[PDB]
């Protein structure tokens, strides 16, 4: 009867439960039918058709995402829904009628005892035991800045960024490509990816580390592949999450992501800066290069007030910040009374949701 | 070695419950993410912080409460008031008790020009 | 407490109850008898159709008022009748009838040692420390003006208003419709009832605080549901007990509460009017709005002989003004001597009431 | 507000609201009775400019006095107080009456002892009954007297201004009341947990009850509290057995009460509720009913005002 | 320069730094504390002796906490009901004695209460020396509504070693007292059913438990468990005429307006090491469920760390920017003398 | 009718049978194939390329895992797994899905009859007599501090690092290399091992004895290596371990061993932290250093307040504590009761083990 924890990714299911320090279960968020009804998560993944219901952290196909939850509940958590509650999460900026949807298939679908719902970067932020702060929030397929005050996430100074995690997949195997390695099929990204989240790192000084890539090299790593043949990268390694700071890489026309947090905070009541220059939290797999955190320390200080507290956090953990937010918090005594519970839902029906909130 | 055995033995009936023990702040609540215990309870504070930093600005007056009478009016000083009150309350009583006591018949007041016949 | 005197105040919505010689009730609730859509006061209030026995301060359903006593002693206080004599308060210019009728019942229902019937507004006098005054009593469903010298009530001289507390209510609720906020359940009526105790007051001078409204804002206050959802209030604040001095706010004839104060006390003897504009007394919840004391001052003031003494007497406690005042009196050596005794109640019946209460 | 207790012995002074009085110090009144007119005046102008540091004139006053205080009393000094010391408002009350008040009653009967007089005074919704009022000379000063008496047994002298305050420190100290005193005694000269000075402790204090320790006929403090009691009205006499309240530095030894409902108990019928009442603080009972009366805002209708006595003299005391 | 937080009990000082968890030392107030181990200046909660406090709080600064005062704003607490005079003197001290740059006192039970997320409730804070039960509302104890019981964590102690004595164990000495004092702490739990639980002891025993003493040998106790507290709620068994502290909660409730009765009976918070036996907590909702009226919603609230309530309040309050706006300046103490602690603490 | 005992580390595996004063089989804990299925243990010492199923003290090959458990009940102790209840260990804050996974092989491949696991600190701590006390476990690639109140590990407070005796022996290669003696390949590393646990010892002041080395020497001793040829080493000798008090000899940033120490006994209430400075026990083979307590009770006392009861625990077969632990338990007629039955297990799955084993 212990609660469920489940973080929606773009491009990764967390799931879990409530309790435990780390997500239990964490699979490919995708749904797949022959091009026997459908293959979910890495089933799929091993001839079919790949469809990925949620898309820069939103629900965009309900009926997939539906069946993504059967497959969390029964094979995944190997759970029965009804004797769980369940506390799902969501994007910054989800319209309220997803949150409503979304709840009335977990009560009327799933038959849940009671669900919860809460907003990801301000799990992340509870994670690092603060209620104020402004979240760097980057996953697969979406970032987000997000200033929350009190556990109140700001949204009308809330940053969204389409560039994240599969973008710069997408990009290693580009510039890849110029050391004229040929990387393309299912099983051949899958391998950029790891050599991505291997090898990858953030250069403190972007122009400087290329005008030394292009002179000595401790620089130049090697890799080996399944069949024993083994590469060798270079300024691959801190080019690739540089897209980050400069998204004219993959030819994106949008500001850095240091550039939207400023602007961010800037978007926010002037009384609370100095507390959000305080607590820049960084969550999700997209912020575990090695050195981010100092380059983003550089980035902000060259744009903040000169006599400015400055503070970046970076757990460690921030590859699952999201969810262990939600382990500890539907863990909490003073929680329980915040579920929503399925005979609430009955006499009010899923606006419900929106209701309570810390 | 037949030793080491019975001391235990005697040493792990002589323990109280963890239930009791977080019960008594000594084991932090089993449930709770136990890397985390930290983090969950620098946030369990931050909310209380923030709870308090409004319930102050909120903070009413002294005369306030009294207006609504939560607080006895007015003076003297923490201690007294308790007994204070009973006076209160004690000398009032006294002063109604002759008050209705000494109270004019019907036929005063009728006569005093009040009231019909 | 084995023979300790009860004093029991009946009024139109809230029954007051507890033991002689305390500051304040025992027990307070809701004058109600409950049957499905018998339970009595919170009971009935937590799926069943509802009377109120007590009408504008007058018993009316007799059947049902006895469920409410019974509850009184066996729920709420928790004691043997016949053990304790017990103190009851009514409204000015209840008819015989009534008092005739309440008696016998104490009597022979409920087998009480010895009893007494009170005025309401005398009570309350009392508890302010006067025998001679003129008491506004406003509770929930009706509203008097009281002329008393040396504890006699003024029969000729009582004003009577049917507009009350919870014709404040209703008219609040109707007046939030202008913000656009409906407000229309019996649970939503609460709730209005609600705001009007927290944030509603008595303008100093009405037309002034219209003006000044439309500018300033100490004004507006917001408000918090049940449901989460905020609202906002401004002028409603004082328009709505403005009521009691416009009662033509909801369509009633009679003049405001000041002009039958002023009008009461002219039915009274030339000579005793200095002493009634100068003990003034306010009783009864609907005495508790911020401002109603300084706003009765000013409106007796411009009423009056330019020349007489204008004295407001408005304690915190005059919610229950009335069952402290009968606490007091019981606990009166002097008026030990004044109860009804079962032994002269069985020699004379209930028309004793008349010789012995007054 | 300002409240001054003027005792035999100490001089009690300080405001309205407070605890405790803020000055305690040491004759111009004998018995509870201003005697020495000349003296007072200084006494009270050292109370308000050089121990409460205070512009009269600034200040409404209640002063205290003994039970059955001549009515002239009340009057010269409310005289000096308006005339001297120019206040705007003034009140005097009884000091008995005042212990009442701070342990929260009207009702009652009172045993006050302080430094110079002891009373019984039995007091019904307010009013202190003037016919049933009990007086002994026998008090706190005389208690030391009394120590430095007995300590001659075991040969120390005492006399001197500077010697009495030792044995009064010794009296405040170490003495104690026994429940049975001939148990007490029998006992001393047995075990002793007792010495520390030996039945002293109890000797001393024993004269409250046997006022023969110092040569007097005189009825001991239970005998004149029942003898008070049975001056009152019969139907008012239960009130007062289950209201005896003790006042003054003198009540301050440890077991007094237990005594005392030991002696009580002794002279009432036996199915009498009896019951002595002693708080910690009765040391100042006078002065902390003062503080409370003046606090209340039911009295400051009552205080005699400037105006009041310019129109009417020093008579509108009474 | 972190402010400084200093909760002084009859028993012992919990002291630290605003912002820590819970205090960063704690010692017995006693003449200093630990050097007494290998006089109580405080007594039922109320400073008495001023210059044994005054080497208290010394020793507090300078052995304990290792500070210079003057570098340190500093926040104390003191007990309810507390006379203007303490108040006024424990401020001179702090400001003239050890020169500190700002300062405030604070009621014990109400940073209890705001340590629970409350501004508004009533309070049963037991300690060492005295027990009080203190309605508070927005922060505002009502001191007419105020109960004190004498009788506390020592008395319990000592009364475990009376009927210890019964069973022909003897405790007695200064190091006995200790040793028992572990035992209370230890093994004590409060009755649900009292009557019952004797008949109980009488009968089986999953009851009785064993003590293995400092010299080695065991010792095994019954009906002493639960006897020591019941004491809490029958005062008579060390022969007080005082009611039990169920009944004290009742009669402080019932002397609030009734107006905020529901929210006290809602928001009863236990603080105080003697609150700490397991079973208090549902014994006493128990007692106050048979005593209320009975649609009353009563809530028992005991939070673990309950026995630093108070001084965790502390650092929580002087943590909050709100607050440093709210500390007595020295340059405001030069201003208006030690009154000001009236007009800048309630 | 016979208990087993498996204490499975990141170096070795400790294995007997309950009530056995020792571990009857200790082996390297590794899984071995060409560089004829498997090798495991010394098999793999006979070449080949390695896996430790253990890092850091936590089981993250499983395949390999059960593939040591075999080797340990059929080719070390050589019984039949069926027979005997069995008593596990784990690292502490072991994931809730470890002790469920190995919970499950134990059952489902080995069909053990009844089986249970325990937390490594709490064993030795029993070995030690005790039921609360701090541990520090240090082994082959994990160190931890744990305290624990009357049985129960305290998860707040648990430290963990990531330095221990695997790094000391590759500290004592390089340091080697100073004096110019040439260690690398997998033989001579055996040899420093060897040269590390007979000839290093903790300096109770190391400035001092780094200053004494360098000049007297009761301090250099000769070691003969296995060719015959015969080496001096010096302050070598007490450098090495150092390295536990100062992580920033091999680079590390972490803090030292008694800073970790007194971080975890400052993590816990402080009403038992006495306790725990008094119980501070020792254990596993990287505590085995001569004058480590000594060294260790010194920084301690320093660290901790002055009237502070310190002592170090550190029974001679610290090496074998947990072992040694396991077995008195697995001895226990109370513990015998505590066992998870195959019977239980079918009924509940693998997550029995958290009702039944803390
Ligand atoms: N160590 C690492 N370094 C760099 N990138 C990593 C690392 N680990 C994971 N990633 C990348 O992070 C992405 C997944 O992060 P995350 O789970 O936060 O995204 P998500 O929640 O599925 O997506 P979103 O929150 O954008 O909907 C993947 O693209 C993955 O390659
Ligand atoms: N703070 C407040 N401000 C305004 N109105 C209040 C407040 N508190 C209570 N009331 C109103 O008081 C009324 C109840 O008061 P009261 O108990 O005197 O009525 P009652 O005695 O039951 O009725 P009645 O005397 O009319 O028969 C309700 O209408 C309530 O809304
Ligand atoms: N603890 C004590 N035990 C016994 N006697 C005490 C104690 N403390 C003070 N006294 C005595 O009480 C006397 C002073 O008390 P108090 O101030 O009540 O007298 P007073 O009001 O000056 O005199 P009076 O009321 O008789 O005019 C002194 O004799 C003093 O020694
Ligand atoms: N676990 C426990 N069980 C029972 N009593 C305990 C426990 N822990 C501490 N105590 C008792 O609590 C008392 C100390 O608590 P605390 O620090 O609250 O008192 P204090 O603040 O110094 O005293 P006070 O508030 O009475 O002035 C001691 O009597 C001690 O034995
Ligand atoms: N006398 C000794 N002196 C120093 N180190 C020793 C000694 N004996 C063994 N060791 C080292 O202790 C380590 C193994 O200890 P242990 O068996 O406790 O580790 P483990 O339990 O395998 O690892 P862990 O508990 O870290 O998972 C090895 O590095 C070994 O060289
Ligand atoms: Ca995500
Ligand atoms: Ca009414
Ligand atoms: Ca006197
Ligand atoms: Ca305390
Ligand atoms: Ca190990």
């Amino acid at each position: 009867t212990t609660a469920l924890v489940c973080d929606n990714g773009s491009g990764l299911v967390k799931a879990g439960f409530a309790g435990d320090d780390a997500p239990r279960a964490v699979f490919p968020s995708i749904v797949g039918r022959p091009r026997k009804d459908s293959y979910v998560g890495d089933e799929a993944q091993s001839i079919l058709t790949l469809k990925y219901p949620i898309e820069h952290g939103i629900i965009t196909n309900w009926d997939d995402m539906e069946k993504i939850w059967h497959h969390t509940f029964y094979n995944e958590l190997r759970v029965a829904p009804e004797e769980h509650p369940t506390l799902l999460t969501e994007a910054p900026l989800n319209p309220k009628a997803n949150r409503e949807k979304m709840t009335q298939i977990m009560f009327e679908t799933f038959n849940v005892p009671a669900m919860y719902v809460a907003i990801q970067a301000v799990l992340s932020l509870y994670a690092s035991g603060r209620t104020t702060g402004i979240v760097l929030d980057s996953g697969d397929g979406v970032t987000h800045n997000v200033p929350i005050y009190e556990g109140y996430a700001l949204p009308h100074a809330i940053m969204r960024l389409d560039l994240a995690g599969r973008d710069l997949t997408d990009y290693l195997m580009k510039i890849l490509t110029e050391r004229g390695y040929s990387f393309v099929t299912t099983a051949e990204r899958e391998i950029v990816r790891d050599i991505k989240e291997k090898l990858c790192y953030v250069a403190l000084d972007f122009e400087n580390e290329m005008a030394t890539a292009a002179s000595s090299s401790s620089l130049e790593k090697s890799y080996e592949l399944p069949d024993g043949q083994v590469i060798t990268i270079g300024n691959e390694r801190f080019r690739c999450p540089e897209t980050l700071f400069q998204p004219s890489f993959i030819g994106m026309e949008s500001a850095g992501i240091h550039e939207t947090t400023y602007n961010s905070i800037m978007k926010c009541d002037i009384d609370i800066r100095k507390d959000l220059y305080a607590n820049n939290v960084m969550s999700g797999g997209t912020t575990m290069y090695p050195g981010i955190a100092d380059r983003m320390q550089k980035e902000i200080t060259a744009l903040a007030p000169s006599t400015m507290k400055i503070k970046i956090i970076a757990p460690p953990e921030r590859k699952y910040s999201v969810w262990i937010g939600g382990s500890i918090l539907a863990s909490l005594s003073t929680f329980q009374q915040m579920w929503i519970t399925k005979q609430e839902y009955d006499e009010a029906g899923p606006s419900i949701v929106h209701r309570k909130c810390f | 070695l037949s030793e080491r055995k019975n001391v235990l033995q005697l040493k792990l009936q002589q323990r109280r419950t963890r239930e009791e023990l977080v019960s008594q702040g000594i084991m932090p609540p089993l449930k709770s993410p136990a890397a985390f215990h930290e983090q969950r309870r620098s946030l369990e504070r931050a909310r209380t912080e923030d709870y308090l930093k409004r319930k102050i600005r909120s903070r009413p007056e002294r005369a306030e409460l009294v207006r609504m009478h939560i607080l006895e009016e007015t003076s003297a000083e923490p201690s007294l008031q308790a007994k204070q009150l009973k006076l209160k309350r004690a000398r009032l009583a006294d002063d109604l008790n002759e008050k209705i006591a000494q109270r004019p018949g019907p036929m005063e007041l009728v006569e005093k020009n009040i009231l019909p016949v």
